[PDB]
């Protein structure tokens, strides 16, 4: 069977687009930004 | 992560139920497994929060005379002095607040605003007056106490939103912070793929294939400990793990509770 | 006298009927020792049945038992049923705990205490992409469900 | 009927299918009637809600009970306050008109 793979929950590898499989991967692309608030 | 599920049912089981109860069993079994995925999900979520969930009666939250985790409403340090429980229900409530305050203190964004708690805790809660006043006890009305109507009990004081869980191990509340965005959560689940269905039959007998395919994750939000200036390397992920957040997640705090 | 305020009568289509009952169940065998009502109210469902569950095999969270960190084990609770703890400390589950109301609370225990913690998750893709012996794996079953019809019978 | 009082409706220091308003615990630690009596209805609503689980159904929505169960219900407010107790006027408490007290 054909193997797409998957990473090792790796962020390095997530970050780099790489696998388990044979699949070249993008790389993730946006889940937004956050910052610290300022107080009060 | 995935999910995978399968029926592998008989052909001539199906035939027989529709003989005796007017039943096709395809939808059914389809039915029972996609079921029991989405029931999966939300316990993971529910799990994954007690899991990252800080210890509530503890650091700043702790009076020094207690147990460091648990409140016992017989207990005079817990009840705060408390005689019998028109009183001592009330000390629950306070230190409720407390908790919640510290949810502030470590999320930067509110205080929190959300209850998860067990059956026997709610029915605390409803039994009495939540707001300022000299006592308070009586039949429950504040909140639904049951678990087939709702699993939403009601909002104490009009400020936190009380949900049930009806499989908590013995009991225990979990209190937390949910801000405006989705990104305020602190806990996030992300779906991608959800009850893809599989079908075919097997030659070897070529007796019928169905079943449930899916895909989701789940994630923290990246200041969620709390407890730090830098991640190492500035590269993480945000997925749990012992190490990433086994009580470490600054939106929520839980206690056990005991004499109810 | 209060003749029905509290009880049902279902008199009669016909003298001395059945009734039918609809479990859902699970495990690959309905009928057995040992097999799970999947909606039944009184027990935890497996989290990780479809997930990680599936995935592999777990030591019992047993008397006697020691807890390796970053584990799982696993066990039934005589109410709130499934449990999947993973463990958080170096310790032993109570070598004397021969019953099981006393494994149940010494359990309970090692979660009160952190030891233990409830988790689930879902399976690895790459698992789950090679299940059913795909590209030459081997020993990936999925996990199945369904449901059996089961009845009682009366006189009058 | 199941065995109330019990399991998850049962606190540790009681006595499993009995409720004895003499017993501080059972009690939760009330003195006076008019805060004592009021434990039951708490026990009460515990184990309507066992058996709205068990059924995984509804809660309980009937109480049959002795007529001194009732006469101890009647006499007090049921509702949420601070203290009350009185004559016994919540419910009937009869047996030639009905059968039936009233809603709890």
């Amino acid at each position: 069977a054909e193997i797409g793979g998957d990473h090792g929950y790796n962020a390095t590898n997530i970050a780099a687009g790489q696998t388990s499989g044979a699949v070249t991967q993008i790389g993730p692309a946006v889940m937004g930004m956050v910052r610290r608030a300022i107080p009060n | 992560k995935s999910r995978q599920l399968k029926a592998a049912y008989s052909i001539e089981l199906a035939q027989d139920l529709r003989a005796v109860h007017g039943m096709d069993a395809d939808a059914e079994l389809s039915g029972i497994l996609a079921t029991e995925i989405m029931l999966e999900i939300n316990r993971e979520v529910v799990d994954w929060i007690n899991y990252s969930a800080q210890v509530g009666k503890s650091g700043m939250t702790l009076t020094p005379g207690s147990k460091a985790g648990v409140f016992d409403f017989q207990d005079p340090i817990d009840i705060r002095g408390a005689r019998w429980a028109g009183e001592s229900f009330k000390a629950l409530l306070f230190q409720i607040d407390k908790e919640a305050v510290e949810i502030a203190r470590q999320t930067g964004r509110g205080e929190g605003n959300f209850i998860i708690a067990s059956r026997n805790v709610v029915n605390v809660l409803a039994s009495v007056d939540t707001g300022i006043s000299y006592a308070a006890q009586g039949l429950a009305t504040g909140f639904s106490t049951d678990t087939t109507k709702s699993v939403f009990a009601g909002v104490l004081g009009g400020k936190y939103r009380v949900y049930i869980d009806q499989y908590a191990k013995q009991d225990y509340f979990t209190v937390g912070y949910k801000g405006p965005n989705e990104m305020d959560a602190g806990i996030y689940y992300a779906p991608y793929v959800a009850l893809t269905p599989l079908r075919g039959s097997d030659p070897k007998n070529f007796q019928p294939v169905m079943g449930f395919k899916t895909r989701y994750g789940i994630g923290i939000n990246p200041f969620a400990e709390s407890a730090a200036q830098a991640p190492a390397s500035r590269i993480q992920s945000g997925m749990p793990s012992i190490l990433n957040s086994l009580g470490k997640n600054a939106y929520f705090r839980r206690v056990y509770v005991k004499g109810i | 006298l209060i003749a029905f305020d509290i009880c049902g009568v279902q008199p009669m289509n016909s003298p001395t009927g059945q009734v039918f009952a609809l479990r859902a169940v699970y495990g690959k065998d309905p009928v057995a020792a040992g097999a799970k009502e999947a909606f039944h109210p009184m027990y935890g469902p497996d989290a990780m049945f479809s997930g990680q569950g599936a995935a592999k095999k777990f030591p019992a969270l047993a008397a006697s038992t020691q807890t390796t960190v970053g584990d799982i084990y696993t066990h039934f609770f005589q109410e709130t049923g499934t449990v999947y703890l993973q463990a958080s400390v170096q310790v032993t589950i109570d070598a004397g705990a021969t019953d099981a109301a006393k494994l149940d609370a010494e359990i309970k225990k090692q979660m009160e205490a952190g030891a233990l913690v409830e988790i689930a998750e879902g399976m690895a893709t790459s698992i789950a992409e090679l299940q059913e012996g795909f590209n030459g794996s081997t020993d990936n079953p999925w996990n199945e469900m369904g449901f059996r019809i089961d009845k009682q019978v009366i006189e009058a």
